[PDB]
């Protein structure tokens, strides 16, 4: 594999030019809004950042050396996750509010459904972000860690799993190098890294919590949820 | 499953 | 705060005095979706006990409102409940130490409607803990990060936080490792955090589940925790 | 209110 061969330096450069473009929403202020509508839009959007994060994981270095159901396992359990933090990352230069689209701006106010606790915890990590100074060179390091994390807990196949340890260790010695050359003493690294994986933690729960959302509206027979959308719910049921 | 399809393609 | 002046190894001896003991379950193998549960609710609610009295122990947890402690509490019960659940199971390959009278392997989750999936979940992560050699020292220190980190959606609960990865560090460095091998073995200790979310939030599930079917008695204090989540 | 106030008082 190329990815075990590749130095920091170039697998951040490798994961810089596999990020997915930032998309648009139809949102138009001229257009009253609903609760279903709201939904509507999110659903939308999700469901053409999707097509756009798989082509991204092909990208990931490590990912395409696995196995075609071992490729759909990690996208099916991480997808949310994926999305989340592209959302709160996208988020950092806004504080109080959640760029979903560089033409879609939403507050804790402009609301659903129980949706606004998950709202509000969005609206948390991002204001953590902002705190910590997330740098765009960690934060795909994040996401690429995500995605081969997320879902990897006969007879081998064994063997994927630690390709994807190996691929996580390197893109470990990756973040600890981005912050070496930052100028932080290796007490700040230790800790730095530690600040960035816990808000995985805190992604997971989000995931979680939203995926229990998404599964809610879908019973409630409100919003058209795109079919390859309602695959990555069913996943994860239950 | 469409996500196993776009995978491939 | 007294938890900052700590050094390292006071840290760690602190946590390792606010250790809860490992306690017995009732003295049958279980199968059905009553008893498995009931020897399972009864054992969590006297573990609750247990950990309500090892939070106050850990250093910086007290420092905090009763509200923030209610708060982190409520958020990372499960959380810890599991996580001591998979370190106890770690010498038994393919089973779960939830008691030393109870030992619970998959066969046992297959009768019970979504149970199976999050005991392979657990018995997985067990067995990466033992893949890693994971040491008691290093446990109570996961275990803490997880009661301050995983409702900390403030300053005091970061420092408090980046004190015990000092010490997590302080750990490894103690046990010979090099700096490599501390920042890796400190991020794949991390990652199964995440991975301990994800169960919490599918026994949740699982427990929010039983509750509406009613026929396994909750407590009170069991009944609180649970409906934190209820959202 | 809740049961967990009165466990984590009992300094
Ligand atoms: O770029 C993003 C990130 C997240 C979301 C979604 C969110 C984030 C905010 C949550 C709080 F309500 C709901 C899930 C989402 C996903 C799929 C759907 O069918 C609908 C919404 C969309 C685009
Ligand atoms: O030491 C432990 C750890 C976890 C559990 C439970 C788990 C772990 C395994 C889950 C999947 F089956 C179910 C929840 C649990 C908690 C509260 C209850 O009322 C019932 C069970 C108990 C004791």
């Amino acid at each position: 594999s190329l990815a075990l061969s590749l130095t920091a330096d170039q697998m951040v450069s490798a994961l810089l030019d596999a990020e997915p473009p930032i998309l648009y929403s139809e949102y138009d202020p001229t257009r009253p809004f609903s609760e279903a509508s709201m939904m509507g839009l999110l659903t939308n959007l999700a469901d053409r950042e999707l097509v756009h994060m798989i082509n991204w994981a092909k990208r990931v270095p490590g990912f395409v050396d696995l196995t075609l159901h071992d490729q759909v396992h990690l996208l099916e359990c991480a997808w949310l996750e994926i999305l989340m933090i592209g959302l709160v990352w996208r988020s950092m230069e806004h504080p109080g509010k959640l760029l979903f689209a560089p033409n879609l701006l939403l507050d804790r106010n402009q609301c659903v459904e129980g949706m606004v606790e998950i709202f509000d915890m969005l609206l948390a990590t991002s204001s953590r972000f902002r705190m910590m100074n997330l740098q765009g060179e960690e934060f795909v390091c994040l996401k690429s860690i995500i995605l081969l994390n997320s879902g990897v807990y006969t007879l081998k196949s064994l063997e994927e799993k630690d390709h994807i340890h190996r691929v996580l260790d390197k893109i470990t010695d990756t973040l600890i190098h981005l912050m070496a050359k930052a100028g932080l003493t290796l007490q700040q690294q230790h800790q730095r890294l530690a600040q960035l994986l816990l808000i995985l933690s805190h992604i997971r729960h989000m995931s979680n919590k939203g995926m229990e959302h998404l599964y809610s509206m879908k019973c409630k027979n409100v919003v058209p949820l795109s079919d390859l959308l309602l695959e990555m719910l069913d996943a994860h049921r239950l | 499953k469409i996500l196993h399809r776009l995978l491939q393609d």
